RNA sequence: AGGGGAUCGAAGAUGAUCAGAUACCGUCGUAGUCUUAACCAUAAACUAUGCCGACUAGGGAUCGGGUGGUGUUUUUUUAAUGACCCACUCGGCACCUUACGAGAAAUCAAAGUCUUUGGGUUCUGGGGGGAGUAUGGUCGCAAGGCUGAAACUUAAAGGAAUU
């Protein structure tokens, strides 16, 4: 079987954690770069670490996956945290300036806050 | 070095909380055996017995030793802890830590003359652990702790000078009757004797007033 | 020790019912205690309808289905793999 | 609720409970006045009559026996007493 | 009491009824929830939005009572309030547990997620039973956004609102953040509406 | 407790729950202490002044902790119409 | 033994004892 | 069927206290129950009881403070002498300082300490503490 | 009611039920029936002399291996054949 | 003791399988299985949990009766009635979730309100065998039922769970 050991799995995720652009989308170019980055005592071990890293480098291009945390994940979602709909933020909109309510809901309005637009169904 | 993790550990190490009473009064959870020994330095240990426990496996047993250790000074505090370990000495060492972490206070009282110092228990309190029941009836002065030697020693480390005892069930199970006796001296403050009927303001938690020396 | 709240099967407030017979080994079992499975299978086997349709008089539209209710004893239901044992937590599942 | 007024129940609570489970025991029935067509001849009829009441003047059924509330005749008018 | 300026204004009442927060659940209703007000013919039980406001401001005072604004912890397991907790954890202090809440953040004292809070604000107590269960062991008050059918075990402060909707959950978090910020002393006057849109706490479908 | 000369024997006079009067045990690790900030005129909380509420573990487990808290809040004036004695 | 078979055995043995009994008394 | 009225009333009161309830609906009605409630009020173990009056036995609603622990009845009503009061108080009370054995006597319904001072004894009703 | 009568005038029922129930005790039946005066070889005595009829040897029960070197002695008063046991080592030589 | 007697079928007769098989499997088959009149008084006759009464955490479904809602459907579109929907109530067979509380535990809305021991009442048990045996009474045509030991022998049996 080709099931990767957790040692190469965790290290590869840690490599992409701080080195998004260094690991290029190709295996050969960044295979030696992984050796220059991490202290690996086996040529075989760094070969498999780069193989999983390159494969993870390919998968992230398709889309975000689990356990990425690559110092750039927040960059989109910190940019994508201000949707703030311009006008129709589900308030004073989606109707003809009147809120559609029911008969029992109206009695709730007449309790203390009867000064409101009502549309009894 | 201790480098406490909990907020209570930081407070007691810095010297803010100087009495175990505040933690008892506010029911602040504590799991740090430095806290108990620092506030209660006269704290002693007494192990009843070590009973091995065997689990059957594919090849031979896995004998481990179970030890019961009591932790408590003879002026109102007592604690019990049971832990299993491969080595008997390691079980005793772990038992001391758990019993330190499970230190409970005692509400002493009198059979009654309203004259001297609290010797017996205030009321009748019992605890049940499995099938054994231990009743702690107050006794007159000079009667002493009439009970089994194991629970007599536990009560003597709890500060009680005289008490009456009744037991029902398979009392030969030492661990069950120790825990049942432990619950009995744990429900003494639970009873609402009419003296503690006056309304009192609720004290503010020490953590709330000492939040500056908490974390970071 | 006790295993199920309903001791045999589904009987609380009656005391006695008319028993039924197993279809496999002819074992006498209470009607409630018996495990019933309903067969809605078609009169023909799997597939083979297209062979029947070509050799079918009238515009087909027959497709009869046989309906039968089968009562199984506890021994036969387990042996025939119809009813299988479960864990204690899965036992409470209905 | 640990703190509730069992001594002054609300109207909704009392109207929902059984007549035997209220704070004080009281009936839920009522008496009705029914008049035959034409003649007045007012008479009092129980809600659960258990029989077929007839005004002594006119031999006409004013209500029919029923397990619950008695069903009055169609040609009658009822009023609370 | 209060200076009487905290009463339910028509602007806040309009917002609360616009998100269908008053719309409760069907006949399923615990006896511990007397906030229900009549019942619609369909079966939906109407929640008095007035009682929600006093309970909301009561929670805000309780949160404001915490001296250090990090012991406040907001937990949410449902996906409909993940963004609301994150924004609430960035505007009014507090630490977020949005997403998975590991079993032991409150009891296991050697874990990497171990925190010692003084107040826990869960979104769905039924979906956050593990958080409530652990908070019971370590003596921490629990504030929950509960519905009529939701359990009230180990819940000290309840916020009657609709939990089966992104609109109601986000609005309650937005209103809770608004009230607590005013009480802290960072949102100046209590009459001027907050300068951020209530949809910021909302969660998008993607 | 007191002896004959009047000095106060027995240590850590225990607290009681604010809903059902019951001694809160030392190992009763289910009782929390509710603190409510006090507002004054401007609508801002005053740090240092709190309205201390204590609830025992049994009340919290029952689910009546919410019901009790509003009753105390309404009685002391924190809340206005969230509780009804004549339920 | 089963309870039924033990009871049947002692019942047959009782029958034999009573048959022997009837010969003398 | 219903044999004793005070036994049901005290059991309901004990159950209400165990459930953290400040009230309980006593509905066998009696005069002994009323007097048993008055002596409890004398030592402050309960609050206020007001008796609802129908044209039947009746109902009693007593407000309970969180000070009562256990109230029970001693059935049958034993013919306790004046020297057996100490024995009964040594078996039905936790401590000698508090606790009151409520017994009925020829001078009325009262507790054990008042019986000693009046030097009278009767039948034992129950115990309160 | 704990399954027992509890009236102030119900004492015969408890007294009678006590009388039948105490018969289940081994000591109560042993004393009142007086089987020690009828079937006990000693006849309710702590010691009994006899005549050594013969020397006896019996084997031990399971998990054990020894000959207990007993003796068969006929009691004088009862005249019954009763086996005894010579306790100490090398004590059968004394008896005959 | 009559009637009835088709299927199944204690006994029994054969077919096998098996070292042996008068057991399991196959084919026949008497008594019996049905009913009339008179006996037998037994069961894992169990919910292994006696009966009556009071209190105590919630949730839904369902059976019978009753109440209310211009509710829906139905005959003559629309009155009644009936059948359904919603809410409530009383008695039920029960059920789902929790465990204040109980229990040795399995588990229990009682098996809870029992060392904080007391609502009323009946029956049964005091280690395992011998033994529900022997004898004596009693009922029965019989088979058998009720009451019911002793001598002797043993340090263990037994219950719930863990590996």
């Amino acid at each position: 079987g080709r099931v990767r050991t957790k040692t190469v799995k965790r290290a590869s995720k840690a490599l992409i954690e701080r080195y998004y652009p260094k690991l290029t989308l190709d295996f050969q170019t960044n295979k030696r770069l992984c050796d220059e980055i991490a202290t690996i005592q086996s040529k075989r071990l760094r070969n498999k670490i780069a193989g999983y890293t390159t494969h993870l480098m390919k998968r992230i291009q398709k889309g975000p996956v689990r356990g990425i945390s690559f110092k750039l994940q927040e960059e989109e979602r910190e940019r994508k945290d201000q949707y703030v709909p311009e006008v129709s933020a589900l308030d004073l909109s989606r109707s003809n300036g009147v809120l559609n309510v029911d008969n029992q809901t109206s009695d709730l309005v007449k309790s203390l806050g009867l000064k409101l637009p009502l549309s009894v169904i | 070095g201790w480098v406490p993790v909990t907020k209570l550990g930081r407070l007691v190490k810095a010297g803010k909380i100087t009495t175990i009473e505040e933690i008892f009064l506010h029911s602040l959870p504590v799991k740090e055996f430095q806290i108990i020994d620092t506030l209660l330095p006269g704290l002693q240990d007494e192990v009843m017995n070590i009973k091995p426990v065997q689990k059957q496996t594919r090849a031979g047993q896995r004998t481990r030793f179970k030890a019961v250790v009591v932790v408590g000074d003879s002026n109102g505090h007592v604690g019990l802890g049971i832990k299993t370990a491969k080595e008997v000495a390691g079980a005793i060492r772990a038992g001391i830590i758990i019993a330190k972490l499970s230190v409970i206070p005692i509400r002493r009282g009198y059979w009654g003359t309203n004259l001297g110092q609290p010797h017996s228990l205030a009321t009748k309190t019992t605890g049940k652990c499995g099938s054994v029941t231990v009743r702690l009836i107050p006794a007159p002065r000079g009667s002493g702790i009439v009970a089994s030697p194991a629970v007599k020693k536990l009560l003597q480390l709890a500060g009680v000078e005289d008490v009456y005892t009744q037991s029902n069930g398979k009392t030969r199970t030492l661990e069950n009757t120790l825990k049942a006796a432990f619950v009995a001296i744990g429900n003494t403050y639970g009873f609402l004797t009419p003296n503690l009927w006056a309304e009192q303001p609720l004290p503010v938690s020490p953590l709330d007033i000492y939040s500056d020396e908490a974390s970071a | 020790p006790k295993k199920r709240a309903s001791n045999g099967r589904n009987k609380k407030g009656r005391g006695h019912v008319k028993p039924v017979r197993c279809v496999n080994c002819s074992k006498s079992i209470p009607k409630d205690k018996a495990i019933k499975r309903m067969a809605i299978r078609n009169i023909v086997e799997a597939a083979a309808v297209r062979d029947l349709s070509e050799a079918s008089v009238y515009p087909e539209y027959a497709l009869p289905k046989t309906y039968n209710k089968l009562h199984y004893c506890v021994s036969c239901a387990i042996h025939a793999r119809i009813v299988r044992v479960r864990s204690r937590e899965d036992r409470k599942n209905r | 609720v640990l703190v509730q007024d069992l001594l002054h129940p609300t109207a909704a609570s009392e109207a929902r409970k059984h007549k035997l489970k209220t704070l004080v025991q009281g009936p839920r029935s009522y008496f009705l006045d029914v008049k035959c067509p034409g003649c007045l001849n007012i008479t009092t009829v129980f809600s659960h009559a258990q029989t077929a009441v007839t005004c002594e003047s006119c031999s006409t059924i004013l209500c029919t026996p029923t397990g619950g509330k008695a069903k009055l005749s169609e040609g009658t008018s009822f009023r609370r007493k | 009491s209060l200076p009487a300026t905290f009463d339910l204004t028509p602007e806040d009442a309009q917002l609360l009824l616009a998100a269908n927060t008053h719309l409760g659940a069907r006949n399923v209703q615990v006896h511990q929830e007397p906030y229900v007000f009549n019942a619609r013919p369909d079966g939906v039980h109407v929640i008095n939005v007035g009682k929600t406001w006093e309970k909301l401001v009561l929670a805000a005072r309780i949160i404001a009572a915490i001296p250090n604004p990090e012991d406040v912890v907001a937990i949410s397991s449902r996906t409909f309030g993940q963004r609301a907790v994150l924004k609430f954890a960035a505007h009014t202090g507090a630490t977020p547990i949005a997403g998975r809440f590991t079993p032991g953040s409150f009891t296991n004292y050697i874990t990497r997620s171990f925190k010692e809070p003084r107040l826990v604000i869960v979104t769905d107590p039924r979906s956050d039973a593990q958080a409530i269960k652990e908070a019971s062991y370590v003596n921490i008050p629990v504030i929950a956004l509960t519905d009529l059918d939701s359990p009230s075990e180990f819940v000290d402060v309840a916020i009657p609102c609709n939990n089966r909707g992104k609109h109601s959950i986000g609005l309650i978090w937005y209103l809770l953040a608004r009230e607590v910020l005013r009480l802290r002393g960072a949102l100046v006057d209590r009459t001027q509406p907050w300068s951020i849109m209530p949809d910021l706490y909302f969660y998008r479908d993607p | 407790m007191e002896n004959d000369k009047g000095q106060l024997v027995e240590l850590y006079v225990p607290r009681k729950c604010s809903a059902t009067n019951r001694i809160i045990k030392a190992d009763d690790h289910a009782s929390v202490q509710i603190n409510v900030a006090k507002v004054d005129e401007e609508g801002r909380a005053i740090p240092g002044e709190y309205v201390t509420y204590a609830l025992s573990g049994y009340v919290r487990s029952r689910g009546e902790s919410d019901d009790s808290l509003n009753r105390l809040a309404q009685n002391d004036g924190l809340l206005k119409n969230v509780w009804s004695y004549s339920r | 033994m089963r309870a039924k078979w033990r009871k049947k055995r002692t019942r047959r043995l009782k029958r034999k004892r009573r048959k022997v009994r009837a010969r003398s008394k | 069927t219903r044999s004793s009225v005070l036994a049901d009333a005290l059991n309901a009161i004990n159950n209400a206290e165990k459930t953290g309830k400040r009230q309980v609906l006593i509905r066998p009605s009696s005069k002994v129950i009323i007097k048993f409630l008055q002596v409890m009020q004398k030592h402050g173990y309960i609050g206020e009881f007001e008796y609802i009056d129908d044209h039947r036995s009746g109902k009693i609603v007593v407000q309970l403070n969180g000070r009562l622990n256990k109230c029970g009845v001693i059935s049958p009503r034993f013919n306790v002498k004046i020297g057996d009061i100490e024995k009964w108080t040594a078996n039905l009370l936790p401590a000698r300082q508090f606790g009151y054995v409520i017994l009925t006597t020829s001078a009325g319904i009262m507790d054990h300490e008042e019986a000693r001072r009046k030097h009278v004894s009767g039948k034992i009703l129950g115990f309160v503490y | 009611g704990k399954g027992k009568p509890r009236g102030l005038n119900s004492a015969r029922k408890l007294r009678v039920h006590r009388r039948n129930n105490r018969w289940a005790e081994n000591n109560y039946k042993k004393r009142l029936l007086g089987t020690a005066f009828k079937s006990s070889p000693f006849g309710g005595s702590s010691h009994a002399k006899g005549i050594v009829l013969e020397k006896l040897g019996i084997e031990s029960k399971q998990p054990n291996s020894a000959i207990r070197k007993c003796v068969r002695v006929q009691l004088i008063k009862n005249g019954k054949k009763v086996t005894a046991f010579v306790p100490n080592d090398g004590c059968l030589n004394f008896v005959d």
